[PDB]
RNA sequence: CGCCACUUCAUGGAAAUAAAUCACUCACGAAUGUCUU
């Protein structure tokens, strides 16, 4: 009841700038986790974007998010927003346009987070994800692996000639886990996923500034690829029930699209937020 | 596999063009000078280019359908033949024979050719008077730039909407509201969530009967006509290909040459001294028509001066 | 990625040793674009295509582009000279032969992340080192 | 920390001496952003890359960005002038030569913990002293 | 009318630029001002 896990499905190339200076090729990098070095959204940015979406409902924002800055009455927000961590990232291939890529360490982190935070429907997900991770570890036996669960994706090149996909027939993929993580799922080793998600491999978009049709500036912007999945934790801090119901209804409505990150005017950070479906 | 891109049987076009293009194969050499000019290297690159230029796109594509669901009703325009080029400045070159020398703009996830929303926004803004920044270098051409573009914007607005007369300050306010979402200055207008202009990515929608990517040549002849030319091979979007432009546009309210919010304009209307002569309104449909006219006028992409990237109504 | 001061020192000596920096602490203005374009090519097309393009000696370019690949090789050699014993067990500490083609060295050693990371760090170091001197 | 009045005085004198503030107590607007961004660049990147970026002349910028590096060098020189010369002290009091770029000095004068501390303090003093003046 | 091919396969420019650099609130509140031998 208190804690729910929400999945973020991005519909365009999303950029949450870290704001730091990079003197290499990429001038603008994206936010990364302080521990795992994976792309993420700061909880402040998530809360700001969601508050911007709900700004019209003044009572709901005041009860859930808190008081507006520099208001005379500073009242704390009741709902607690946790940072969104990368769940699945699309990887380019030769057999299919893109595949859903997740590492064993990402799965273990998700299992640990569900154990610690005690999500609403966490028990079945933890059980099945632990079973899947144990099967993957048994099959790998300490080596690098790229495991697909579709027999047609055998021998697929996951963005790099070194990484080739093998299909272990013994390991089953439950349909709810497929829905959570994504179709055409590949389980990568930590080394492979770190290589595929580092600064030399993440997609970059080139932009230039034109003055009377002549280029004045030029820079590269790192982006999180479209259709990437991130999970964040929402804690119900004794907030009012009806406002909470309205919040979850609007948030999980299929017609709802939320903008998170930078470059809103050029259609960058548009996402769909989904709740953890019961298993 | 070879045609009809889809999501189940395809190779990521950006992947093929950038990462898999220069894969190291047995008996294929392009490190040495002899290898780069050899016929084996030319055959290798010819096969790679043929793989690139064999994919079609159906109108009922689940990718394009998902794009339509996410970003709304598209603006469908059709490519004419010089071709269409996007991302020409992306580095893709080694010095070999039969390879694509210029870059191409591919979506990372889907792999489809696309035009980033930044490109569309900049192209549309370039035909507005206040696109050029007031700077020391630009101050020589600054007056003529705005003078020429303001007339064009005026006729286009009078064409697309019912407004009989528009002022220079009104045009400035409209431009800064559409592109900057602010006032001409640095002031912010209290806008609602829906009162924002968003320029999504233009995607290739449907190649009716044929592939969507073709190969083209630009062959510069140097300043010496007695020297040999220089064949440059690049990848272009084929003519007769449907491009889907996605926008999120709102209604702009102008009262006394200033941009007003929707609730602001409601309050202004409710007042006693409401002059209907000073009230102007451009709707989202009229904004779309304005953008369509701009696109049909100048086009989008690279080498637009020499014809590339011109569009016709579907 | 943080560029160390020793990497910038290596870049300075490599740019002097090949002949990017003249005796009066000046360099031709086109090498700036050369190094920036090499970084962009590495990030976009890949390590091997960029190395092959900028390694070519039969160019129509204004200046000697292959000298930037030479500077790359010298910087990588200097970096590998200071690899620790425990680093040599994980990382390849062998010196790249002077006359060896860099592209074929990378190909024969694979496409390992070590070489790509070293190339990117050395390219950033070269850019920073050129930023310290005057463009003719 | 707390604001050091002597460092603020040094910053005032260096800003006047490096032709940042005109005869009227006024400065070009972009220098505020320059001073503010210098500290963030120093923290996020290395000290050497930040000093290279800001000391770089012939750049494409709205004003003379290397003037802030000149101001920093003048402030560091004043601090080293005021340093107490006693045994069992850590700070080295030798001044930075006027013919020396700051990048070169930091390059060949490593173990730069003292230099890092001085540069951060001088940046803070510059930021706080620039507020006495008006931006055009 | 017959017979017959060679040549050329990227250079130059832009490689980040400005705005915001913490803001508001709380800055001590209550008890004890002598007590027991």
């Amino acid at each position: 009841m208190t804690t729910r896990m929400y999945v973020i499905n991005t519909l365009s190339n999303m950029h949450v700038g870290s704001g730091e200076v990079n003197y290499g090729v990429i001038a603008n990098l994206i936010q990364r986790d302080s521990v795992t070095n994976l792309p993420n959204i700061n909880s402040s940015g998530l809360k700001g974007a969601i508050r911007e979406y709900f700004k019209e409902n003044e009572d709901l924002v005041r009860e859930l998010f808190g008081s507006a800055p520099r208001d005379e009455k500073t009242l704390p927000g009741k709902v607690r927003f946790f940072e969104a961590n990368l769940l699945s990232m699309p990887v380019r291939s030769d057999k299919v346009p893109f595949l859903m890529a997740i590492s064993d360490e990402v799965l273990q982190e998700l299992i640990t987070k569900m154990k610690f935070f005690n999500c609403e429907e966490a028990t079945q997900y933890i059980s099945h994800l632990s079973t899947l991770l144990d099967n993957i570890k048994t099959q790998a036996q300490g080596t690098d692996f790229a495991y697909v669960f579709d027999p047609l994706l055998q021998g697929a090149i996951i963005e790099e000639v070194s990484i080739r996909a093998t299909c272990p027939s013994h390991i089953p993929l439950q349909p709810s886990l497929k829905k959570l993580l994504g179709d055409r799922l590949v389980i990568l080793s930590h080394k492979y996923f770190s290589i595929l998600s580092d600064d030399n491999h993440l997609p970059v978009l080139s932009r230039n500034n034109l003055e009377n049709g002549q280029s004045a500036n030029l820079w590269y912007e790192q982006v999180l690829p479209r259709y990437s999945r991130l999970y964040f934790m929402l804690m119900d801090g004794n907030a009012q029930s009806e406002y909470l119901k309205k919040f979850r209804d609007t948030l999980c409505t299929p017609s709802t699209i939320i903008q998170i990150g930078a470059n809103a005017s050029i259609g960058y950070g548009y996402c769909q937020i989904s709740e953890l479906s019961p298993f | 596999m070879p045609k009809n891109y889809t999501l189940q049987n395809a190779s990521n076009l950006g992947w093929l063009f950038y990462k898999d293009y220069y894969r190291q194969e047995p008996n294929v050499d392009f490190i040495s000078t002899q290898g780069k000019e050899s016929d084996t290297t030319a055959d290798f690159f010819r096969k790679t280019n043929q793989r690139i230029t064999a994919y079609q796109l159906n109108s009922e594509s689940p990718l394009v359908a998902a794009f339509n669901n996410h970003f709304g009703t598209p603006l469908q325009l059709k490519t004419i033949y010089p071709g269409l080029i996007t991302g020409s400045g992306l580095p893709h070159q080694t010095g070999s024979k039969g390879e694509f020398k210029l870059g191409f703009q591919f979506d990372y996830t889907t792999g489809l050719p696309y035009i980033p929303g930044s490109s569309i926004k900049g192209t549309l803004r370039s035909m507005f008077p206040f696109s050029l920044k007031d700077k020391g270098s630009t101050k020589r051409i600054l007056p003529e730039y705005r003078k020429e573009r303001m007339e064009y914007i005026r006729d286009l607005i009078i064409e697309v909407t019912n407004i009989n007369e528009i002022s220079d300050t009104e045009i400035q306010a409209l431009e800064y509201a559409i592109f900057t979402n602010s006032t001409p200055s640095g002031k912010t207008i209290e806008f609602s969530l829906e009162e924002k202009d968003v320029f999504y990515d233009a995607f290739v929608a449907d190649s009716k009967d044929g592939v969507m990517l073709s190969d083209d040549y630009i062959t510069p002849h140097g300043e010496n006509p007695l020297k040999d030319p220089k064949p440059i091979l690049f990848l272009k979007i084929r003519p007769d290909v449907t491009i889907n432009f996605y926008f999120k546009l709102c209604t702009t309210h102008l009262y006394k040459e200033k941009v007003c919010s929707s609730k602001q304009i409601e309050e202004i209307k409710k007042q006693n001294d409401f002059s209907s002569s000073d009230y102007k309104m451009i709707t989202a449909h009229q904004k779309r028509n304005l953008f369509e006219k701009i696109l049909l006028c100048i086009g989008i992409g690279a080498k637009t001066n020499i014809g590339y990237g011109q569009l016709k109504k579907l | 990625m943080k560029i160390s001061k020793k990497q910038i020192e290596y870049a300075i000596e490599a740019l002097r040793a090949n002949n990017i920096i003249t005796n009066d602490n000046q360099y031709p203005k086109v090498f700036k674009g050369y190094i920036s374009s090499f970084g962009a090519a590495v990030i976009q097309s890949g390590l091997i295509p960029a190395i092959i393009f900028f390694e070519n000696e039969d160019n129509d370019a204004n200046a000697d582009r292959h000298k930037i690949i030479g500077v790359l090789k010298d910087i990588i050699n200097a970096m590998r000279q200071q690899y620790t014993v425990t680093d040599a067990t994980i990382l390849v500490s062998s010196q790249i032969p002077a006359n060896y083609s860099m592209a074929q060295y990378i190909i024969e050693h694979g496409n390992t992340d070590q070489l790509l990371k070293e190339i990117t760090e050395a390219a950033v170091a070269m850019k920073l080192a050129l930023r310290m001197y005057k463009s003719e």
